[PDB]
């Protein structure tokens, strides 16, 4: 149970279109113990592809997420951040440190960079996940690591790097993502993986040999 | 960056 | 224009697991004017692989659907019919005559052989989506047709007959992975109908393949 | 064939 993923607390940083859609993934398969990190607000262009509805509109993201997670199953337990990271508060700090699994669905270079900047005191499973910008394409990266290894992370996304993302293509990257992660709190180590999806919604996969 |  | 789903009107027989989130992705992406019928509650056992949330246990599936669906877009115009399929009014009957697209999210062979004995009374694309036991696989079938060929479906069907892997039970993010791939399945259709079978399979890389084979290596 | 949804 070690390797289980639902007795793990995994802080989402970013609860955007993919962020959004993963948390509740995982919330429904009964990873209870989320934290969720975004200091902006959720914008009516942001429904077309989203987890939420018109009613958190103008509220901010991470903490309109949770009220919705918080309802999804009677032991949800998630708990909003609506700061950015990283915080400014060394309470703050502490709280985030208190995750076992960091997952990082902001498509930000800055927020890689922050990550390998953060003193995390103690070895973390690290995630990001991030879609090209039609969602042709998922990046997936892991790593199990006490510093996030954002030069790693950099080259793997440049080595890798057919109209606007509908739903329907970031619930299918969601869903897939959601799964990488399952695998990667599985059997932790440093993974990468590219998918693409084709037309019929098929999906190809070309991982990273180390 | 990238999209998420 | 005419081959645009946006502007059709959309039935989604069945407010479970793939039915629910296939309709929410439908109204994401435009399809506004949809009806949802189904006669059952939405139970806690459901909460796990669905759209809606606890605040909708002990409302009839097809109502809270439409609730949710309507609070996406400010032009949604979603309609739920609570009962089983065939309606006995016949004022509901004329009423689910007006849709164009006419889909079937049961996985229940009885409700096929409503729709085919069902009088339609014009032409209507048909679709049938469901997933395998285990959502190791997702069938998709398609016609347009004025009656629903019930027994072609039927022979599609059998012809193709951690947790995260494919052989475990379903989870939701197996069901999101099918109403995405259903989604897009529902939408090609539209824009191209006709005849069409797919058999959809996920492996344990991760990967989607189709039967027949179309894109890719 | 068992099919669910």
């Amino acid at each position: 149970n070690a390797n289980d993923i639902r007795s793990k607390k995994v802080l989402i940083i970013g609860a955007g279109s993919l962020g959004s859609m993963i948390a509740e993934n995982l919330m429904r398969i009964g990873v209870v113990s989320q934290g969720i990190l975004d200091a902006d607000l959720l914008q009516t262009g942001n429904l077309s592809r989203h987890a939420l509805t018109m009613t958190s509109v103008g509220h901010n993201k991470a903490a309109a997420l949770v009220e919705h997670l918080n309802r999804i199953l009677p032991d949800a337990s998630a708990r909003s951040f609506s700061c950015a990271f990283p915080p400014e508060s060394e309470v703050a700090k502490n709280s985030l440190r208190q995750y076992d699994v960091i997952i990082d669905c902001t498509g930000d270079d800055g927020v890689l960079k922050s990550l390998a900047a953060f003193d995390w005191k103690s070895e973390k499973i690290f995630i990001s996940l991030a879609m090209t910008w039609r969602a042709e394409g998922l990046f997936a990266f892991a790593a199990s690591e006490t510093s996030f290894p954002v030069t790693d992370a950099s080259s793997r996304f440049n080595a890798s790097a057919v109209f606007p993302a509908r739903a329907d293509d970031v619930q299918l990257w969601a869903a897939v993502g959601t799964k990488f992660i399952c695998r990667v709190v599985s059997a932790p180590g440093r993974i990468y993986e590219y998918f693409k999806q084709m037309p019929d919604g098929t999906v190809e996969k070309e991982p990273h040999e180390y | 960056g990238r999209f998420a």
